[PDB]
RNA sequence: CGUCGCUACUACCGAUUGGAUGGUUUAGUGAGGCCCUCGGAUCGGCCCCGCCGGGGUGCCCUGGCGGAGCGCUG
RNA sequence: GAAGCGUUUACUUUGAAAAAAUUAGAGUGUUCAAAGCAGGCCCGAGCCGCCUGGAUACCGCAGCUAGGAAUAAUGGAAUAGGA
RNA sequence: UACCUGGUUGAUCCUGCCAGUAGCAUAUGCUUGUCUCAAAGAUUAAGCCAUGCAUGUCUAAGUACGCACGGCCGGUACAGUGAAACUGCGAAUGGCUCAUUAAAUCAGUUAUGGUUCCUUUGGUCGCUCGCCACUUGGAUAACUGUGGUAAUUCUAGAGCUAAUACAUGCCGACGGGCGCUGACCCCCUUCGCGGGGGGGAUGCGUGCAUUUAUCAGUGGUGACUCUAGAUAACCUCGGGCCGAUCGCACGCCCCCCGUGGCGGCGACGACCCAUUCGAACGUCUGCCCUAUCAACUUUCGAUGGUAGUCGCCGUGCCUACCAUGGUGACCACGGGUGACGGGGAAUCAGGGUUCGAUUCCGGAGAGGGAGCCUGAGAAACGGCUACCACAUCCAAGGAAGGCAGCA
RNA sequence: CUCUGGCAUGUUGGAACAAUGUAGGUAAGGGAAGUCGGCAAGCCGGAUCCGUAACUUCGGGAUAAGGAUUGGCUCUAAGGG
């Protein structure tokens, strides 16, 4: 089948070279996992020495941390709108690599507010009363409202992720390898290299 | 041009530029930190990689590539290729019959990291076996040394 | 040539039966070999036709709905026997398994028991 | 080949084995275990061509079943089990205990020993790392392994190991001016003191040992293995003391033998 | 010494867009396996719940036929 | 006892590691030899068993190590950007 | 043993070849009494094959309701021997041949800090707080019974029955501890405020393995982006571990009792680590003849960079975007080989010249190609699928092939 | 094919749809067997990407020969002021 060797190429000088064995097993390939954005269809498919590889056809959801606060959340991915190899990747929404997407940012505005208690994400407040006019309160005693300013000279956010926190999406770029691990692990894009692929995507279009 | 000139973003995996800038630290300018790492074998870490802004996964000092294995020098030879060079090696093979050598010549791919800038064709450079690097590339660039010259008129 | 379900023609067609599909066992682990089989549907080429009463009728068929044929052997799990004689618990469970004689005409008489399981 | 080998020609198997030409074909070809199978001696061979219990294959098979074999304080069944280096083969039956240690031409050596010098044995650590939770583990020559050590063994140092528990009952450090044992290549099987430790970064270490004699040798760090603090061996050397002496003297040694026994 | 004449042998040129047998390939067709997306001949489970039933006391613990819940799902 | 060489090599000597078999070659009366890796000592019969061997050399070129520095190549300070 | 002799001339000195001479290595001719070793369808055809055999396997210790035997000792789950069959393991070793193959194979050297690994040996298996457990579920073999087919190691329907097959799934340790969340309470500088500390109800996570991101720096390297820690989380229904297994003697505790709880020796089993046997791709140097082969490679990856895919892993292995590179008279590229490489063999002053199909190591192949299942390990062929070439049986509807294994 | 501009089908109309003709098409299977002779007809054909021999006055032969692609729709890159 599909075969990895390195002597069905040409070598150094360019001169052909011939093969001296057929092929075999262990320089095989398999095809491309072509991970998609849909329902969990996880393929199981058996390697060298009887381990087992996680083939990720579809996912939407994935494991993506915040980093400059530590926080990781298991959150769902929206779509791809940046892929460094190829622009067609982004075209058929295709997860990969290294690949930027769109997550939801819910749980990190829960995480935000549960730990933090500044409204983060809101546009003009009292809208969601049930819940938010208890956790800004909670009348809590001296040490533990002394607990959460100490929390609060040190909260700020980036006028870059506060102003995605309003769209309701932020841009995360994977790290793990759908296809090999079966799952989509990443972080949320901050600093320069936000900006960076932030002018990309305006290049792109805009 | 800066470091970013491709379709991707470089960085040192190892390096997180986002440490939570606030307002406890003058922004800026935080300068980010370098990875770098002595390679080992008395080889000296160039200053130029030690505070050098480029980015070089396979750089033997600031990447993540471990010399191991049969380190040897070479002459460079071409210097046509980016951020890798081909050097050649003279050696004298023997022959029994007459008794006497026979001179031959080996070209090797060579990866030159940016961190050596000073580097013309015809200089002497030690190089250390890597993992395979390219197709043809299994050796790193570790010393440059000028061949006669320093100076130039 | 044997009928398979499911190939859905009339006539013979000839399949890569792996292990335990049908009308095929395999010589080796793993081993997969292409036979004919006949489709599922029938009609006047064959030579035979399997069929099962699966609800009773009027009266009794001469030979076939007559001297019941007993199940050659009983139960063996600890449970299946429970389950066919509404053992609750350590009611004398052993004893309770059946016991199956053998008569044989050049030795005594003597009832075989065997041994269960869990 | 397709697949792990499973035969060993009798041309091919180790000289150490000292097996002969015309018996047959093959060899014992040992079971895998916690020695090389180049620097170990089956069982077959030791109970056959050593010791000349068994004649041939299927009676050292009826020695080995019956179970009185018991290599390291375990009874082993196996017929081609791997013996290896400083093993102590107790036979109870027969009240005799052997240490498999080389003799001075690089050859494995019948060394009887007293039972109680039987309750030990010497191990020479390979790799030091630590584990999960932060537990030290420990990897000797052979492939055991202990954890908890204490924290003063390097690599390539020599613990002493009692039988029948695994723990460390003592160690030796790897020094200057240590006796140890040469465990492989040319100078295999010679007896003698550390001098130097010279180091090769990227490379294999040389090491320089002086014998009792007086004669200098040198080899690879890997072929190291101190049985000894300073001086005194803790084992009970075989026979020739580990000296080396060249083809002029076993020569001369042999004419006076004879001639005290002529 | 060479032409010429006779006889053998050896190669050479030569119309025949000669012929034969191998090898490497362009293009077209393309068996079969594998992967993916479907597909669902069948095969179970729950909802059994028309009923005789019923027990901590028509409020079913249920012994099983039986419609089949005209569904949920493997 | 830790660090560097006040060049870099070629060269020469040493050491390491370099499968066995084959070759050379140590020992051994196979009845001699080609071979083989065996074998030898006493027994007055209790010898309720003793002593050995299964060496060593060579293994080109390339790679590793430590000494020498004669031959051979290569450089240091010339706009001093020198020690 | 560092060796020559005949032949051009009327005769002589040479050049120079022809012939002689000795070995070994194939065939052949003649001859052949003894005995010890001992090669042997390599050379042409890796051309074609009838027949037979060449891979099977059970211990006390996975599963016995075959009467196929048999102790019965007689009122009991299974005495014991056990065919068959399920299960596990092996069948990827060995053996044969040398067609392909010219930096390829192979040899020496070195690396995997760039990977996988059945088994063996040693670690680990109460580290996790979370109405069956005195043991849960369904089928299927073997077996009885009905057949089909010209034929096959072909199988269907029907009826049972087990697991260390296939699934499901607890108790227990287990009392808690730790980190967040913190109702409130207490001691407080007290004073009209801040206070500096303690407890703590209630909820959320806790172990190993995986995939991320972050922090610090118990052991180790020449050098880790090592090992080990700490935090936030993930943890894939064709989905990791957290024992529903099997024998051997049989014993202790009896307060509570009196019917339970405890017990040793093993075997099997496992997620993971180490080890062993390896395997795989790499580093440097080394190969015969040919220039009536001097310029090759690069659309169709050629050389390199970036980001990915795939692979057990590093790498143009593949894809996208880029750069125009890379190799050559120190012989590239191409062609030939009556080329498998090497250890080695013959000849023997020294230097060399030929030969290595052939018993040891490595590779390759199984009529020619190609593609796969199972498995730790195969692109396997005494495994399967397809095509091509041969070729067997047939009732012409189909079925079955691979001696470069031993004969 | 159409707009501006021009015209009335070329010195007659109507009805039918025989032969023979003039002009134009199609034809199974075969494929030059027809004929003095492939006459006539038919095949091919544009563009893009490959790929092109003998011979030669070295310019040519050459669109040699031979092969692949070609629609519609939705995009994506590159080429400027
Ligand atoms: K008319
Ligand atoms: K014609
Ligand atoms: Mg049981
Ligand atoms: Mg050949
Ligand atoms: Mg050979
Ligand atoms: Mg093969
Ligand atoms: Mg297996
Ligand atoms: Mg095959
Ligand atoms: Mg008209
Ligand atoms: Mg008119
Ligand atoms: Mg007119
Ligand atoms: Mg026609
Ligand atoms: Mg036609
Ligand atoms: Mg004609
Ligand atoms: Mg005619
Ligand atoms: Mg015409
Ligand atoms: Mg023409
Ligand atoms: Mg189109």
């Amino acid at each position: 089948g599909i075969s990895r060797d390195n002597w069905h190429k040409r070598r150094k000088t360019g001169g052909k070279r011939k093969p001296y064995h057929k092929k075999r097993k262990y320089e095989l390939g398999r095809p491309a996992a072509n991970t998609k954005i849909g329902p969990r269809r996880i393929h199981t498919v058996r390697v060298r020495g009887g381990n087992k590889k996680y083939r990720a056809l579809r996912l939407d959801v994935g494991n993506f941390s915040w980093g400059s606060e530590c926080c990781t959340r298991k959150t769902r991915i929206i779509d791809v709108v940046y892929n460094a190899s190829n622009n067609e990747l982004v075209r058929t929404k295709t997860l990969v690599k290294n690949c930027i997407v769109l997550i939801d940012s819910t749980p990190y505005r829960q995480w935000y507010e549960s730990h933090y208690a500044l409204p983060l994400g809101r546009k003009k407040g009292a809208k969601l009363t049930p819940e938010e006019e208890e956790i800004l309160n909670k009348k809590r005693s001296k040490k533990i409202q002394k607990k959460y300013d100490e929390r609060k000279k040190n909260a700020k956010i980036s006028s870059l992720l506060e102003e995605q926190f309003q769209q309701g999406k932020l841009l995360a770029c994977i790290a793990s390898r759908p296809g090999q691990c079966g799952r989509a692990d990443g972080y949320v894009l901050e600093g320069k290299e936000l900006e960076f692929y932030l002018r990309k995507i305006k290049a792109r279009k805009g | 041009a800066d470091i970013q000139t491709e379709r991707a973003y470089q960085k040192q995996p190892t390096i997180f530029q986002n440490k939570k800038r606030v307002l406890l630290g003058e922004t800026g300018k935080e300068k980010l930190p370098r990875y770098y790492k002595n390679i080992g074998l008395g080889f000296k870490t160039p200053k130029e990689a030690i505070e050098g802004t480029y980015i070089d996964k396979k750089c033997p000092f600031t990447g993540n590539v471990s010399i191991r294995g049969r380190i040897l020098s070479g002459v460079v030879t071409k210097m046509k290729m980016q951020r890798t060079i081909v050097i050649r090696r003279d050696y004298l093979h023997y022959i029994r019959k007459y008794n006497r050598f026979e001179k031959r010549h080996k070209n090797m791919s060579v990866h030159l990291s940016p961190c050596f800038r000073d580097v013309q064709i015809g200089d002497i450079v030690t190089v250390g076996e890597c993992r395979p690097l390219s197709k043809t590339v299994r050796f790193n660039v570790l010393k440059v040394t000028k061949a006669a010259g320093t100076k130039k008129q | 040539f044997p009928m398979k379900q499911g190939v859905l023609t009339h006539g013979r067609v000839r399949l890569l039966l792996s292990k335990g599909h049908s009308c095929y066992r395999p010589r080796r682990t793993g081993e997969r070999k292409r036979k004919s089989v006949r489709g599922c549907i029938v009609d006047a080429n064959l030579s035979v036709l399997n069929l099962v009463i699966v609800k009773k009728g009027e009266k009794d068929i001469p030979g076939l709905t007559d001297t019941t044929v007993p199940r050659r052997l009983g139960p063996k799990r600890a449970s299946r026997i429970r389950k066919l004689f509404n053992l609750s618990k350590e009611d004398d469970v052993r004893q309770y398994v059946v016991r199956k004689p053998l008569n044989k005409e050049g030795k005594k008489p003597r009832t075989k028991a065997p041994k269960i399981q869990r | 080949a397709r697949g792990p080998k499973k035969h060993l020609k009798r041309v091919a198997a180790p000289k150490h084995w000292m097996l002969d030409k015309l018996t047959g074909v093959f060899a014992p070809r040992p079971s895998t275990g916690p020695h090389k199978l180049r620097e170990c001696l089956p069982l077959i061979i030791f109970l056959r061509n050593r010791l000349k219990y068994a004649l041939t294959g299927d009676e050292v098979k009826k020695i080995c079943m019956q179970r009185f074999i018991k290599i390291d304080g375990k009874v082993r069944t196996d017929i081609t089990y791997p013996a290896g280096f400083m093993d102590v083969i107790s036979i109870d039956k027969t009240g005799e205990n052997f240490r498999l240690i080389y003799d001075t031409k690089g050859r494995f050596a019948v060394h009887r020993i007293t039972p109680e010098e039987a309750k030990y044995k010497l191990c020479k650590v390979r790799k030091i790392f630590v584990g999960t939770k932060g537990i030290p583990h420990l990897v000797t020559h052979d492939a055991r392994t202990i954890r908890y050590p204490d924290p003063l063994i390097k690599v390539n140092d020599t613990i002493q190991i009692d039988l029948e528990t695994g723990k460390i009952t003592d160690f030796i450090k790897f020094d200057t001016g240590n006796l140890c044992m040469v465990t492989g290549g040319a100078n295999l099987g010679r007896i003698g003191v550390i001098t130097n430790r010279e180091r090769h970064p990227g490379s294999f270490d040389v090491v320089h040992v002086k014998d009792a004699n007086g004669n200098s040798f040198a080899t690879r760090l890997s072929n190291i293995f101190v049985i000894g603090k300073g001086n005194k061996p803790w084992i009970s050397l075989p026979r020739g003391k580990g000296i080396r002496l060249t083809i002029a003297e076993e020569r001369d040694k042999r004419l006076a033998a004879k001639q005290s026994s002529g």
